[PDB]
């Protein structure tokens, strides 16, 4: 392997992270 | 077989089956045709049918083959060379087809014939690397939708992330993308590197022994044409044998 | 093989509208521009007219021209054996023709001139090589512009999230602004995975079977030229064969 | 052909600021430093001299002196073989002229000349070498250029990250400040794939293309060092041409 | 030595999402107390 | 190499306390059982027995089996050729043993009843060629393993993801689950990037190393059956030793 | 002669980014957290340990900095510096008189005509030093993929301190000390590993394979013209192989004289 392939599904769960973050920011309360 | 299919998924499942004991929520109908159905077409746009349909003919052909181990066959050309030797002669043999598989007939079934051994390298060797590249290409195939699998994941978290996205009015609409991205991506991790990848690399190992045996039973009906005493034929063929089954077979 | 488009697209479209929302906001005119036309951009970039142009004319070769190969090669191989051989001579023009599809003539009309069996080897092989080589070029050239699709529509992101903040009031404009930038992505990813990726690998795959295929007819035309016993040459022609195609045609 | 940089920065200007308010906002004065000088930076610790202005030797033959000839080898060197074949002497350098650019007559000067049929082989498979080696490392350079222009454009949007944390500015221009530092990686991105990446695979492929044609001259001036005329010159020339090329070609 | 891939579109994404995580973090932390 | 590991994770450790936080939150028991689980069993199906069993053989030779080489093969060498110089002929055992590493007794008992150069140089690279590949293995498999270590790191996180929207009230708890839900890909890539893939380039330097070591006493052995003395031999060997290494052995 | 770009290059990449902090307040100690600095450099660097043994991971600073320093000014020179030995060994005497070989610059040249004095046939001295270049060139690049792999693992502990500062940031939701300290750590963690990995390793790793290339053209030259030497040869038919080993403006750059 190259020690870098799973940074694509690495990016997928950032971009997770940030969907759930979005779920935190429709009241952003 | 140390093939642990059951335990990544057993761990999965017990990830899966936390204080949250019903996983009906692992299950979004959307999801599955997402990832899953874009996988499979984009495997059709790769591989069309007559080709992809040797996903069920290769894959399941090689994980069944437990019928010849690599001594069967050593104790098969000792045994066909013994009535081959004085005791008979190389005119009449029918053991060829007696409980064989479905190789080293093709080789037997010519060399019976008085034809040169040049070509018989030349046409089993052949084989060999057909065989070879018919593995390669069903494991290339299994590591392409392994491929296809997360790039679709990835396809569905954008989905998700624009769908839930410029709506944020409600608890319904944010619910569905929200779930789609999450097991969007959640179905291909769960289908590439536990699913494909694996067995994706682990088709060529098969590959590989089937390629060694098949040398070997290449060796042996070479030395079934020559004259030459299974005693002396032994050494020259169990050259290929594995390294820690040469003392396992020296029990006899 | 295009029926697979249709379903790539219709199952994500699917996907996207599992009773969710519109997918107007699955749809932006500008966006969709920028990615495409940047693609192309840093296509016409890459490639030049002329050679950029010669693309679509190798493609639409993916689409029609399908080969008769694999089952009636062996059988076409094996009749002209036993018509020359046994029969008149080698040089039986009569029958050679009325099969003239692209490739078995371009060595047959050679084997019934006065060669030596190594020059046709090297014209055949070489054919072949150059096959390989302008698929693999194609498939370079979808996979490239594959590449450049999420790359430009990442570039579109970062241009819509840049016009997007410093430009806002930061009440709720944040949330539609990134839908509305991510489109961009969301549309290069798809386009990459769901159209070239996918028809890179399967112009490699389609050079796969077309250079078995052709190594099949050299294997033969070469047996041809020496006049060889049709049960060899049948031995070592159907030695090609996916194991249902080795019974397939041995029932014919 | 400029005509890809023209789409390619028109069509990321077009939306660049069609939404926003200004192409004001889309332009930093330190990020374009950042980004370039710190890309640049990287490539002159990366790169000597004599390795840098090798590059400008061949993004200049790229974009100038066209030479656009491809079937005029399979149209001449039939051709030269007509005027050496039998009422032709191999020494007629009066009439190997007018054709030859800068490269077929360095080809040809040394063919009659005390050089084996093989050294001459080697000598242009050695030019064909390192042209293709050459075109590889400019390639390879812009695309480690393309490398470095994202990686420190994200250093740059890092730089502007980390310094927020010094300021307050109680959620009023926040949200500007991260639009101002994504600015960095956007140019990044922007000349990573609008000019490095395309032109360094620009340099590949017609460092393929290139190879392909000498290839082609090679075979052409190992052919008439032996005189082989009837059809066997031209089924290896053109081998190397595309089918539809062929038929194209057919003609005249 | 042929090596075509669609990750290079990757870096810049990755990166450019993990920055919008951090934006998005510190505006919640902020305006919510 | 065996103080790396207590350092790579003690660095780390410091790192994520020297803020002051509590590294309470940074330990979960079902996490680590998925992450190094699912790597595991995926590598179950990945890789056979007779195949894991041999990264076992070399795993265990990083951390053991240390010789005396790279000073004292040439001080061996030197010293057998003084004695192959008219004073104990090639015939003498003497020296011979007691020498026995694994590799140079190999060649200095075939050498002296009777070989070709020409046969014990292929045999010779078969050996090196055999210990590189089993060395390429070990690694490709650890590097492998650090693969699939954050692939089923991110299917944990995903588990743990999945499983909150369905608790979706508002109180801290979407972000105390985002935050324990984390865990899996954070042990995922520190087992990767701290184990595996640092451990998988290791079996690849020492391949290097011990690559090194064995054309020296190749290259060594080779000029016993040559009739060469000191100032010859040694200037030959000695050109393998990096240039620290040819101060620190001149003085000796 | 001098190689100028590298520490032209290093002073610019560095004073670029090293603005790029000073330029929004101007304080520079806020991108200094010692947590990070820990996660990214010592996890790097015990990494390289786990991978390379101190004994020769303590070549690192040895042949590469023989290959950073290169003040040996065997560049152009080697061409006059054979011409007068020649000159001094053919019809001014005989080949085995030394006139400096035991007393004159870098080793190589020193080794092949300390050998060339003696007599050793010509095809053991061709073997010797092409055996001799081969394990330099191996050597080179075994210090270049340890600087790679360093520029390899750099990013590699930058994306996991990403995560030691999301956890730990999320873990503590609201306390004012641990949103910041958490966020400046996932942060500068990242800002190291991609600097250090792309601004320091990886060029500098690129960089000692030209050096390496370089170093085995001269030491080419040298040995064409050691075996010129020993086969005996005016400085006259000299210059036909070894003049075609430079660069084209190179080539000039001497013949004026």
């Amino acid at each position: 392997i190259r020690g870098d392939e799973w940074l694509a599904t690495f990016s997928d769960t950032i971009t997770l992270l940030l969907t759930f973050f979005i779920l935190l920011y429709s009241f952003s309360s | 077989t140390p093939i642990g299919f059951v335990l990544c998924f057993g761990l999965v499942l017990w990830g899966m089956a936390s204080g949250g004991s019903n996983l009906k929520v692992f299950w979004d109908v959307a999801s599955v045709f997402i990832t899953i159905g874009g996988s499979m077409a984009a495997m059709l746009i790769t591989y069309p049918m007559d080709e992809f349909k040797r996903l069920l003919i290769v894959i399941r052909q090689t994980f069944k083959d437990n019928g010849m181990s690599n001594i069967d066959v050593i104790q098969n050309f000792v045994d066909l060379s013994r009535k081959a030797r004085r005791e008979g002669l190389l005119s009449l043999e029918d053991a060829i087809n007696n409980l064989t598989d479905d190789y080293m007939k093709k080789g037997l079934r010519m060399v019976v014939d008085g034809i040169e051994p040049e070509t018989i390298r030349e046409i089993m060797e052949l084989e060999i690397d057909e065989m070879e590249k018919r593995h390669k290409s069903g494991a290339d195939m299994l590591k392409t939708w392994g491929g296809y699998a997360p790039a679709f994941g990835m396809v569905g978290t954008l989905i998700g992330l624009i769908q839930m996205l410029a709506n944020l009015t409600d608890s319904s609409t944010i619910a569905s993308g929200m779930g789609k991205a999450l097991i969007t991506t959640f179905y291909g991790s769960l289908m590439a590197n536990a699913v494909f990848n694996p067995m994706g690399a682990n088709l060529m190992f098969k590959s590989g022994v089937e390629a060694t045996t098949r040398e070997m039973v290449l060796e042996g009906v070479l030395a079934i044409q020559s004259g030459v005493n299974p005693r002396i034929m032994e050494e020259k063929l169990v050259s290929y044998l594995s390294p820690p089954e040469r003392q396992a077979y020296s029990k006899v």
